[PDB]
RNA sequence: GCGAAGAACCUUACCUGGUCUUGACAUCCACGGAAGUUUUCAGAGAUGAGAAUGUGCCUUCGGGAACCGUGAGACAGGUGCUGCAUGGCUGUCGUCAGCUCGUGUUGUGAAAUGUUGGGUUAAGUCCCGCAACGAGCGCAACCCUUAUCCUUUGUUGCCAGCGGUCCGGCCGGGAACUCAAAGGAGACUGCCAGUGAUAAACUGGAGGAAGGUGGGGAUGACGUCAAGUCAUCAUGGCCCUUACGACCAGGGCUACACACGUGCUACAAUGGCGCAUACAAAGAGAAGCGACCUCGCGAGAGCAAGCGGACCUCAUAAAGUGCGUCGUAGUCCGGAUUGGAGUCUGCAACUCGACUCCAUGAAGUCGGAAUCGCUAGUAAUCGUGGAUCAGAAUGCCACGGUG
């Protein structure tokens, strides 16, 4: 695996643990509504242009045996062929293929 | 009043999992009906057919889930402890209905 | 090319698997590193045993070993209780109780691991490579088989260069996926060359 | 048209447009944010906008209500 | 309309300038510092550094070295050049019918004969006859599967039989049936009649849910081609190594003074429109499918369900049918506007997203030398669902109705 992808993983997971203060997560609660008509602001976002690339985007868990994103299945964490090969051996917890 | 359910991805692991909740109470309560089988359902699943770079074709991938209601009805605090000890077991899934 | 890796990608096809084990994917590399470690200390107490292959199964809280031998006496030792050493060399590495099964090899002069040994031990004795190669085929094809190939490399017959030469009888389906080919590469490792033999055996599909 | 019914000015542009009236004390100040929106508060000043290799001056018209700074800065050499 | 199944910064191989150069990853030498977190100044930012909060680990925190700064010095780095260095991965003639081992006979021999001839087929395939025979491989068969019974299940699904009974799966209950499975059966030119050489083969007939190798897959016989790919890759050379490495943003690459093959649709009235409406398959889901009621001319947002996926929720399928109205009219034809309003996700909706309301009504009166596709559950026609993911495709994947 390329250090360029590993360095972006090491950034993407660290921007998910940069801020903990209740102003840095204000976009989870300030666009909330109970009633319509007229503007509320015009510029209450006073500490929310300082964050960069911290919002949840492009999150991956990949093929957990090889680290590859290619052809992996979300319900197993394995490749679209390893889901047979490991079940033919009985390794997958609670699942078997052939001769059972 | 509680009801409990058991799920498995194999037609036989589900029976040795029933052995940890029904036959652990064979001397510790009233009788329990032999398990009603229920439908195994279609729920068709698909995968890309070649290991790499082919995308014009997709294969079927045949898998089914077994669901059992086990006829055991309302549990004692001991049968709840036996059920929560099966919630600690891998390869199967237990569910509670209220 | 088109020689591929018979001990790699082809070995999972129409054949029983030599390992089966589950682990948490966050430790998969360490449990793959121990799949080699439980062989490393074991194949030294089989050093004389003419074993074609070993199988190591790691179920939950258990480890179970099968040895496929041409010589069942030399693995059980005096009074037939010395077989427990094959448990004690792996149970001391895995930290769990280990089981042992000794399995008999049918026709040990038709098994690829052992035919390559029976050629290497002749090339170490400086015999004419074609004689050993042709006798290995004329023996195996009379014990059974639908075809067999042998390829010898290194110092052929007293040659001044490494070289490679082969011999084949019957059919050897190397490009057919279901062929159940039995394979091995061996090396003699001498002062005067590496001196290698490769063998491909075909007995029937699936 | 705006964004979410209000005008908005972030610190990186606010620190440029509150230094200008009408004419400043030095040259028109420089910016690269062509994705920023200009509103009726910025009326009557000159600002210098990047083109990708140099900067060019633009002046905020009295008819301003809402435009992106990348739309009216002379950038594309065409023919 | 294809390279490696979603493109704003992202990804990206380009250009301009930044922010760096033992780099991020790594082995390692010395010296002053624990390392992180929080925040201010400067920059848009990659960062340049203080100030506070702090002194962990092993150890006797004498000391040590992760780790941080700073220097030295072998170096680290690259979906860069190249299948014209390889291996692997596959691609192709092609489901094509043909390729070998032990052999016979013939010729000086290349090689032939057989494998030719008479019948025939999906096929060197099956037969007839003959100087050729056995044994193998591919084909077929084998393996996978579908059209329909039988037995097993029997629930919160189904409800015929049975005792109640506005007679309702509703209660007692039942296994009859759809449903969801696993097995057992069924298909073999096999049985019957013809033609033919009462051979093979072929066309009919019966049987059944249904054949005329039942249809579609799986293949890798002997071999062809130095096909594609350094792009998951692994790796020998080459190239760049304070950079062609990388990392932040702006210009963009959905560009435009040139030239076109190939797309796709309207131009009604055996009907449309308005109103009332019938009958689906394949699908999606407690980090989800999204309701009711409220508001908005609407996107959507509020208050916030139902359901464990049969029943809830997405979602009263459309064509079609009936009545009333319309009348080749630029129509109720047809379809882009320029202006103004919004609704949503996000470093960003300018060029260039999704989604919605109001009006403008241009072109089109059916298309040139010409040219295209399917022989039946098919052509055409009329509708339906989904994945990917912050947001974003009638492209991409799939199915029923009429036939």
């Amino acid at each position: 695996a390329k250090q360029s992808m590993k360095a972006r993983e090491v950034k993407r997971v660290a921007l998910a643990d940069k801020y903990f203060a209740k102003r840095a997560e204000l976009k989870a609660i300030i666009s909330d509504v109970n009633a319509s008509d007229e503007d509320r602001w015009n510029a209450v976002l006073k500490l929310q242009t300082l964050p960069r690339d911290s919002s949840p985007s492009r999150q991956r868990n990949r093929c957990r045996q090889t680290g590859r994103p290619h052809g992996f299945l979300r319900k197993f964490g394995l490749s679209r062929i390893k889901v047979r090969e490991a079940a033919m051996r009985g390794e997958i917890p609670g699942l078997k293929k052939a001769s059972w | 009043r509680i009801r409990i359910r058991l799920k498995a991805f194999d037609h036989r692991l589900i029976d040795q999992a029933t052995a940890e909740i029904v036959e652990t109470a064979k001397r510790t309560g009233a009788q329990v009906r032999g398990p009603i089988p229920l439908p195994t359902r279609k729920e068709r699943f698909t995968v890309l057919i070649s290991p790499h770079v082919n995308k014009d074709a997709r294969d079927q991938y045949e898998i089914r889930t077994h669901l059992r209601l086990v006829d055991i009805v309302e549990p004692t605090e001991k049968t709840v402890d036996a059920l929560m000890r099966l919630d600690l077991a891998a390869g199967v899934d237990v569910q509670i209905s209220l | 090319g088109q020689k591929v890796h018979p001990n790699g990608i082809r070995l999972g096809i129409v054949k029983p698997w030599n390992s089966t084990w589950f682990a948490n994917t966050k430790e998969f590399a360490d449990n793959l590193d121990s799949d080699f470690k439980v062989r490393q200390y074991l194949t030294k107490e089989l050093a004389k045993a003419s074993v074609s292959r070993i199988v190591i199964e790691r179920p939950a809280k258990s480890i179970r070993v099968t040895i496929h031998t041409a010589r069942p006496g030399i693995v059980i030792g005096k009074k037939g209780e010395d077989v427990e050493k094959l448990r004690k060399v792996v149970a001391d590495i895995a930290g769990v109780p280990a089981q042992i099964n000794i399995a008999e090899v049918r026709k040990p002069e038709l098994d690829a691991k052992l035919v390559a040994d029976s050629i290497t031990s002749q090339l170490e004795r400086r015999v004419m490579f074609r004689r050993a190669m042709k006798r290995a085929v004329q023996n195996a094809m009379r014990l059974g088989a639908k075809g067999i190939k042998v390829e010898v490399s290194g110092r052929l017959g007293g040659a001044e260069i490494a070289r490679t030469e082969w011999y084949r009888e019957g059919r050897v389906p190397l490009h057919t996926l279901r062929a159940d080919i039995d394979y091995n590469t061996s090396e003699a490792h001498t002062t005067y060359g590496v001196i290698g033999v490769k063998v491909w055996i075909f007995k029937g599909e699936i | 048209r705006s964004l979410k019914k209000g005008p908005f000015i972030d610190l990186h542009l606010l620190k440029k447009v509150e230094k200008a009236v009408e004419s400043g004390d030095k040259k028109p100040l420089r910016t690269w944010s062509r994705r920023s929106t200009i509103f009726p508060n910025m009326i009557g000043l000159t600002i210098a906008v990047h083109n990708g290799r140099q900067h060019v001056p633009v002046f905020v018209t009295d008819e301003m209500v809402g435009h992106k700074l990348g739309e009216f800065a002379p950038t594309r050499t065409y023919r």
